[PDB]
RNA sequence: AUCAUGACAGGUUAAUCUUUGAAUGCAAAUUGCGCUAAACUCGAUCGAGAAGCAUGGGUGUGACAGUACUACA
RNA sequence: UAUUACAGAUCCUAAUUGAAGUAGCGAUUAUCCAGGCUUGUAUCCUGGGGGCUGAUGAGGAGUAGGGUUUCUGGACAACUUAAACAGAUCCAGAGUUAGUCGAUCCUAAUCUCAAUAAUGGGAGAAAGGGAGUACAGUUGAUAUUCUGUAACUGACAACAGUUCGCGGCAACGCAUACUAUUUUUCUCCGCCAAUCUUAUACCGUUGGUAGGGAUCUCUUUCCUACAUGACAGUACUAAUACCCAGGGAAACUGGUCAUCAGGCGAACUGCGGCGUUCUGCUGGCAAAACAUAGCUGUUAUGUCAAUGGCUAUUGGAUUGGUCCAUGAAGCGAAAAAUAGUUUACUGGUCACUCGUACCGAUAACCGCAUCAGGUCUUCUAGGUAAGUAGCCUAUGGCCAUUG
RNA sequence: GAAACUCUGAUGGAGGACCGUACGGGUUAUUGAUGUGCAAAUCAUUUUUCUGAUGUAGGUAAAGGUGCGAAAGACUCAUCG
């Protein structure tokens, strides 16, 4: 970035839609406890390597 | 001299996204390592047997050939 | 006083395109205006000298501008500079009449048999 | 053992030409059937070549890299063809031209480009006619037949004595190589390791093997004096 | 020259599909958009992210009955296309705005 | 943006059909700006204050013309 | 939504079937650069969309090339 | 009937001791006092001292890379070697606007298919080539992208008015088509050195007027301000290059910082020709912008006059030297010649696609990390001095650092 | 000075010349500091080079009994007889 590409900036959007707390009515609905978000990052320390 | 001074000018990329792995497609050499993109052909090896079945087939959706299996449980039961 | 001024394109390195001459602006602000660049414009074949009667612009906009001013009004009057065309002229002449000249000698000399 | 220097200029990735600024392939017109008059447009230097080329034009204008013979000057008229006269600049046939003087650029088959005698200050003599076949000397020495209808270039080729001059520094030949192709500097054979060369290793520094080695001696072994019928001193001779 | 023995495809669509409708998703709520309306006479909106910028001025024309002046066309961080779309001086973008709600 | 020096060209320039309006301006050394517009160039006119009241009458009807 | 004009996390079959991939209009680290008789559909004769257009080989159909073979001039 | 009994295998996996409240809390200029907000601050903010960085700056901006770190609001379980209401942390929302900047288009080194009835096609540069934009204003974050104002370039349409080739001995000037072939030019090119000169910066002699700083004494003082964009025009001043007309050169003359130039035509004369630079005068243009003064959004005045650089950088001009080194191509554009077909020229609409926030090492990149390491470039003030050294200081940015 | 030429001063700016700057390229010495490092090769002072056989960026070529090597068995992603 910047000059970035049209699927570099695809994949760099669903990057940071998807990094989110997860949702508190899937606990509530389910009953299930400690179920993390995977795709959850952060930028400084995990690198995505795409 | 071979250590930590010398990482310093890593910023170049070797690998690129493949178009049909998606996964590691060398630029200079224009082929996808995991997959050999582009021949025809799929790439895999019986030495990595290990390997190919994350990539084969039951990983994915398998949007056609589910339906395909269910038929031939309902003939023979 | 701070007059240092960022380049406002996004190339960074100092090319013969990229580059910038400090200006004053109608708000007292220094900012960097780029730099067109230079042409040669027309030599001619033989010698390589300059032809006169016409700008050393862009050949694009030397399209722009008027049909008088995109040439010169002899013959072979872009690419041939006055006294190379004299010279064109003297040759061209005097290879034709040598030519023409050696039919007529061949006409007149070939005649003393029959008298 | 690791293949050696030698062997490694075939598979030729660094050991390529530096072909970039070359101006074009130094040869003749095709032969095409008397007598075809050709001015010289201009004559200029490509690198690498240590002669000049001189660019004729048969004027449309069909265009000839033709390499220099010495006394050449621009608007010329050369005259390549069989009928055409004795000047140092024209391109006869080994047929018409007379025996005992200095050609250059002379072709080994007709139509073909020119072959013998091209560098700078080199010429090839004419001994004498048989009848199909004219014998020329080379400037090795070696004497070779050649047909009487293939061409060849009056004169001896311009730039002659450029090695009286010796080139004081390194950087005069780094210069050299650089507009022919990467083989320089040399790194002698004593002085690398046994496994890079076969003159290599040893407490001292010295050969220890003949070194003069046969025809038949393979890839990898061919290093020094290949089939050296004689060494030493070549007094008179 | 080529003529098929049949059609090949036999079946048409049933409508348009890509549709004005399907262009112009809808208007963006933020605080930018509230005050560019007001000033610049200037609305936004959501739209497809392979619409241009001569289909988005069609578009809007045939559903709104009003003929915009510019489109300018970014696509956001969220990787959906957003149209700034300037009205002509006559109508008021708050009377179009008040309108949709 | 181009000057016209004479009085007449103006007028020629103001009756062509592109121009939209002509703006009057005040200037130094008691001079005054005609500044037509045209779609391409605008077509400035310096005057003396001798003949800066019959070019304003000059001007055509039509075209409007905002004082400043 | 209830003795049905039939609820929905049920199970099939058929539609619809985004960008891709053998990937196939030509390319590709690019949302790059094309082409088309009618019909289709909006668009007011003429634009657009929709849908076409790959390579290889088979049978048929047509056209071109030849001082290849031959007859009649 | 068996995956059947453990203290050891520098055994395997999982948890946990002593050492130990010990080693240690580094590197980076320097902190101090009163207020604000709070249960609570040396630390978060304000004001005032004292300092640091000291134009290759922890200044302002960009490639490559990172990918939301940018912006506003709320939050302190954890992290940022103590503290914390702070933060590049956590949470919720918001933000990247282009016919002119880039990509797209062309080819280079190089790679890859096809044909050989062929003489190629395609890929390959966000530093090469490449048509065209500037100022002012505005947001909590975007601007050559938005708004206002002024340009410019290309393509596709008809339509109105002019026009059917002339000037100069010459150099050349002025209003003229299209297709094709060939030829030439621009695009277009190494490095080094010298001289001259615009623009910008800086230092200067001469004054001046606006505001602010300083004052026991002295200083008609000190500081800030004194400005005009792309674009378009036509005056004569005066340059050097090259060419033309006359002129016709040894008692050789003219000329450079330097080499030098001339009967293949020098000096020299023309209110010559022409290209590139220059000075002045305008348009753009004061309506904007900035600084004072006053009124509640806007009205007043003012931004002036003279003329040097032995200083630097940049653009350009005129030249020289150097090489067994001679320093891209292609698309594209114009011209000319030779055929043939001819009337031409000047003066509404539209401009697709994708990138655009921020960092650029100083905590945002690579080193497992907010690592004294490493990594390409840009704008570059005053004094001292030979200085892009070292040392000191305005503009800008800071107290990075437990007490 | 009979000549061939060679004395003095200026002009000029050649050289893989010299001194010397850097967030340039290297890495000599203190066998300094550090060695539970800031660092799996650093820091300070000193030293070498600084228009060139120069440094450097992107693209591109060469691949494991091979590559490349102004040659140390060097280097080929902290790995190399």
């Amino acid at each position: 970035a910047a000059h970035k590409t049209l699927r570099t900036k695809r994949i760099l959007c669903k990057a940071m839609k998807v990094n989110r707390p997860m949702p508190q009515f899937i606990r509530q609905m389910t009953g299930v406890r400690h179920i993390r978000n995977p795709l959850t990052r952060h930028w400084r320390r995990r690198k995505m390597n795409i | 001299g071979a250590g930590t001074p010398s990482f310093g000018p890593r910023h170049n990329k070797t690998h690129t996204i493949c178009r049909r792995c998606g996964n590691c497609f060398h630029i200079q050499k224009s082929k996808c390592a995991k997959c050999g993109y582009p021949d025809a052909t799929m790439r895999h090896y019986d030495w990595e047997k290990k390997a190919h079945r994350k990539r084969a087939q039951g990983s994915g959706e398998m949007r056609h050939l589910k339906v395909t299996f269910a038929k031939l449980q309902r003939a023979y039961a | 006083v701070d007059n240092r001024y960022t380049l406002r394109r996004s190339l960074g390195f100092h090319t013969i395109r990229n580059r910038v001459a400090p200006v004053r602006t109608p708000g007292n602000k220094l900012v960097a205006h780029y730099i067109a660049k230079r042409q040669n414009g027309p030599h001619c074949a033989e010698t390589g000298k300059r032809i006169n009667g016409i700008k050393c612009v862009k050949t694009c906009e030397l399209r722009r501008m008027k049909k008088n001013q995109r040439t010169v009004s002899r013959p072979y009057g872009g690419v041939y500079c006055g006294s190379v065309v004299k010279d064109r002229i003297i040759n061209a002449f005097m290879e034709e009449e040598a030519r023409a000249a050696q039919e007529r000698k061949m006409a007149n000399e070939q005649k003393k048999k029959g008298k | 053992g690791h293949i050696v220097r030698a062997q490694r200029r075939g598979n030729g990735s660094v050991f390529q030409a530096h072909t970039h600024h070359r101006v074009g392939p130094a040869k003749f017109r095709a032969l095409d059937a008397s007598v075809i008059s050709g001015m010289v447009k201009e004559i200029i230097h490509d690198p690498g070549r240590g002669a000049p080329l001189a660019k004729l034009i048969y004027k449309g204008f069909d265009s000839a890299l033709v390499i220099a013979p010495e006394g050449i000057h621009t608007g010329q008229f050369i005259k390549c063809g069989a009928q055409a006269d004795l000047h140092i600049g024209n391109i006869l046939p080994l047929a018409q031209i007379p025996e005992g003087t200095e050609i250059c650029n002379v072709e080994h088959r007709p139509g073909d480009g020119g072959r013998y005698g091209r560098c700078s200050g080199d010429s090839c003599r004419v001994i004498g006619h048989t009848e199909n076949y004219t014998r020329i000397q080379l400037p090795s020495g070696r004497k070779a037949l050649v047909s009487n209808i293939c061409r060849a270039t009056l004169g001896i080729v311009a730039g002659g004595g450029r090695p009286e001059k010796p080139l004081l520094k390194a950087g005069n030949v780094h210069y050299k190589y650089k507009a022919k192709r990467h083989t320089w500097p040399v790194v002698c054979g004593i002085k690398m390791n046994p496994v890079d060369h076969r003159h290599g290793g040893g407490s001292h520094q010295h050969m220890g093997a003949p070194g003069t080695v046969a025809r038949s001696a393979r890839p990898g072994q061919k290093l020094g004096l290949i089939a050296s019928r004689r060494t030493g001193r070549r007094r008179g001779t | 020259p080529r003529r098929p023995a049949f059609e090949h495809k036999a079946v048409k669509p049933v409508s348009l599909k890509h549709n004005d409708y399907k262009i112009i998703r809808g208007p963006v709520t933020s605080d930018k958009s509230t005050v560019k309306i007001e000033n610049e006479n200037t609305m936004t909106f959501w739209v497809d992210i392979k619409a241009t910028k001569t289909e988005i001025a069609a578009a809007f024309n045939r559903l709104y009955k009003v003929k915009p002046v510019k489109v300018c066309t970014v696509i956001t961080s969220k990787f959906v296309k957003k149209a700034y779309i300037r009205l002509p001086a006559n109508v008021e973008a708050m009377n179009i705005a008040t309108e949709i709600g | 943006p181009k000057q016209v020096t004479t009085p007449k060209e103006f007028l020629a320039l103001a009756a062509r059909s592109d121009a939209k309006w002509v703006k009057v301006k005040k200037a130094s050394d008691d001079n005054t700006k005609f500044k037509l517009r045209t779609t391409k160039y605008l077509y400035t006119l310096s005057v003396k204050p001798k003949f800066v009241e019959l070019v304003q009458n000059s001007i055509p009807e039509s075209l409007e013309v905002i004082v400043l």
